[PDB]
């Protein structure tokens, strides 16, 4: 029982890219599931979360517009749309299970930059 | 910055001992639900439910974490405190808008 | 709004 | 079956 | 306000049929699914039926299969069970219960099914 | 015959700890963690106490406890009194659905 994030890496603001979760070990079916992120020593923030049966999604007020979430239970994975990228979206990406969050994956790393700071 | 729910940074305690972790909320998160969570995160590991639902905690969660709220401010104890309780807590909460986290607390044993 | 918040969050929970 | 006695008591679990 | 509350139990003959309402309040019944559960007189529970929140999945004792039916009506708020060929065993009060744990009765209603006196 | 064995009845003195068995067998009570306790009045509603083996919903006193060893389960009522004299059934889960027990009577002395 396990879930493993991927697709994490560096790009451009105004870039994008997607995020993929796969997850085992359960009926992924059977579960909503989130993307949680966080920035350099930051907390977590929530961004969006989407229903068992991918009927109903939403989005924190920060990335609503820009980011798209979406399942694929046929194949156990979680997915995330994220265009238009700005700086603040640097951050690890964690994807967690239902609503206590009571199942993380390790996270994957996401990087917006122009080698500045 | 500045987190959702607030949280000491850091607290550290000699081992054997107890420490209590606060999550202080608003009107409209902590106080107006009872959907409280703590969780413990170890370094490029990933997080972990501790505890749900204010005071509930999961089958493999040991009984030295303890989670209780009052008013608009939650809670985390851990006692017989110990080297493998070094980590990071974080609380979140639930609200109208969605679920907020706190900035976490890096937890300290001697 | 926060009925579709909730609708979000919606697990399957049998036996 | 076992199978269609899960899904028989199927509830829809959020906030 | 949140509570079941079953009608439509009445006295009946063996063989004649009845059909049970169960009205629910207090919360969203689209969600959960209902179960009914009865007990014969001075007797213990007996699980009788269960069906899904969406009313997709319905799953049958094996006393009562072939012979009962259950339904729901979720944009009414109403749980249902159709009663055919009774028996003088199927004489009990009948409970609506709510979800796995069944963590919601109502207070019941009586089925009683004699010839004549008893 | 009940699918789950009850004693028939359980009587204490008040303010003592009394202890209701439910026998089931290896297909339900030891094949699953699905075991439940229900109290009822006579001529009233059932009411959950216990549902999980262990577990307790809010509004329940903490004076019942739920534990499983094996095919049994057990219910465990401390600092008995007058309101706990009722009906109490156990229930599990199997292949065929939820099997119920015949239900003991509980009697406070006095």
């Amino acid at each position: 029982v396990q879930l493993q994030e991927s697709g994490g890496g560096l790009v451009q603001p105004g870039g994008s890219l997607r995020l993929s979760c796969a997850a085992s070990g359960f009926t992924f079916s059977s579960y909503s599931m989130s993307w949680v992120r966080q920035a350099p020593g930051k907390g977590l923030e929530w961004v969006a979360v989407i229903s068992y049966d991918g009927s109903n999604k939403y989005y924190a007020d920060s990335v609503k517009g820009r980011f798209t979430i979406s399942r694929d239970n046929s194949k156990n994975t979680l997915y995330l749309q994220m265009n238009s990228l700005r700086a603040e979206d640097t951050a690890v990406y964690y994807c967690a299970r239902d609503r206590y969050f009571d199942l993380w994956g390790r996270g994957t790393l996401v990087t917006v930059s122009s080698g500045g700071g | 910055s500045q987190s959702a729910l607030t949280q000491p940074a850091s607290v550290s305690g000699s081992p054997g001992q107890s420490i209590t972790i606060s999550c202080t909320g608003t009107s409209s998160d902590i106080g107006a639900y009872n959907y409280v969570s703590w969780y413990q995160q170890y370094p490029g590991k990933a997080p972990k439910l501790l505890i749900y639902d204010v005071s509930n905690r999961p089958s493999g969660i040991s009984n030295r974490f303890s989670g209780s709220k009052s008013g608009d401010t939650a809670s985390l104890t851990i006692s017989g405190l110990q080297a493998e309780d070094e980590a990071d807590y974080y609380c979140s909460s639930f609200a109208n808008s969605g679920p907020l986290f706190g900035g976490g607390t890096k937890v300290t044993v001697l | 709004t926060l009925e579709k918040l909730m609708k979000a969050f919606e697990s399957l929970k049998s036996f």
